[PDB]
């Protein structure tokens, strides 16, 4: 089980910015990574899969990028329904690890 | 694999023949696949056969 | 489009047992990778389970094996986890979900 | 051209065991059987390559 690290656990939602979450694994996983959205404290939801491609129930407002140990979930110009905690998760390896959360406000 | 072993070695392999296209796709993604094995003496390339069997 | 009906809400008292259900439709019984992720009061996210219907094989995390058994039935298109020895590192909300491809891909719907 | 024809029919064959099931599926060029032959009597026989007739 190969230990992610969503840095940092909370940025501060200054609207419109280059708001960029990071996800750094314990070892090389190449391109087998997913980004999940948790709007308010309930059922999560999937946005980006397989590092740099999009769910087609699609925001143009979002982005995924990465490969090595290091990954990035980008929102450019902020919008007022995207209030959530955020997750990176994995396979390649076998027992399915996550990140902890990255959460910002109004 | 180079046979660095210190004698001739028997090597077996196989090809999966699926029941339907749904199996084919949910196993290997794409269709019209191929399995190719070769040595110095050997050259084979099988194209798998989807079909409904007893 | 493909959905996912789970079970109840009832937490229980330590030493007991659970058998969360999760049946799906919107497609055929093969494919279907049934994954299950649990969410403690406030904390992170935690993969517990899985079942890969093509194989009939089933995968767990190892803070379990011993305890958890996951199954299914094609006829009822219904999954079935079973968490025994039910303490307090066992108390959460338990999401069923659908994923893809043997190595548990992305989980595309989720349970309520 | 054999018999006018520059085309050919390639025929193959099998024994189908008792309670076994034969399936043909094609999208072109099948020459299907209508009949099977059941082996009614088994025994030591032969085929003589003669060019004459029986008395």
């Amino acid at each position: 089980d190969i230990q992610l690290t969503q840095s940092p656990s909370s940025l501060s939602a200054s609207v419109g910015d280059r708001v960029t979450i990071t996800c750094q694994a314990s070892q090389d996983i190449r391109k087998y990574l997913n980004w999940y959205q948790q709007k308010p404290g309930k059922a999560p939801n999937l946005l980006i899969y397989d590092a740099s491609n999009v769910k087609t129930g699609v925001p143009s407002r979002f982005r995924g990028s990465g490969s090595g140990t290091d990954f990035t979930f980008t929102i450019s110009s902020l919008q007022p329904e995207d209030i959530a905690t955020y997750y990176c998760q994995q396979y390649d390896n076998l027992p399915i690890t996550f990140g902890q959360g990255t959460r910002l406000e109004i | 694999y180079n046979n660095t072993s210190g004698e001739q070695m028997l090597i077996i392999w196989g090809v999966h023949h699926p029941n339907d296209e749904t199996e084919q796709r949910t196993l290997y993604q794409n269709v019209g696949t191929y399995v190719s094995v070769g040595t110095s003496t050997l050259n084979k390339r099988s194209t798998p056969e989807i079909a409904t069997r007893p | 489009e493909v959905q996912l009906v789970e079970s109840g809400a009832e937490v229980k008292k330590p030493g007991s047992s659970v058998k969360v259900s999760c049946k799906a439709s919107g497609g055929t019984f093969i494919t279907h990778v049934f994954t299950w992720v649990r969410q403690a009061p406030g904390q992170g996210l935690e993969w517990v389970g899985g079942f890969i219907a093509i194989f009939g094989t089933s995968n767990y995390a190892q803070k379990f094996q011993g305890r958890v058994t996951i199954t299914a039935d094609e006829s009822t298109s219904t999954a079935y986890m079973e968490l025994t020895s039910l303490t307090s590192e066992d108390t959460a909300v338990y999401y069923c979900a659908r994923g893809i491809s043997g190595s548990y891909g992305w989980f595309d719907p989720w349970g309520q | 051209k054999v018999n006018g024809l520059g085309s050919r029919m390639e025929f193959s064959w099998t024994l189908l065991d008792m309670w076994d099931t034969i399936n043909f599926e094609s999208t072109g060029n099948l020459i299907a059987p209508e009949y099977g032959f059941k082996i009614s009597k088994r025994g030591s026989s032969g085929i003589m390559k003669t060019e004459g007739t029986l008395e």
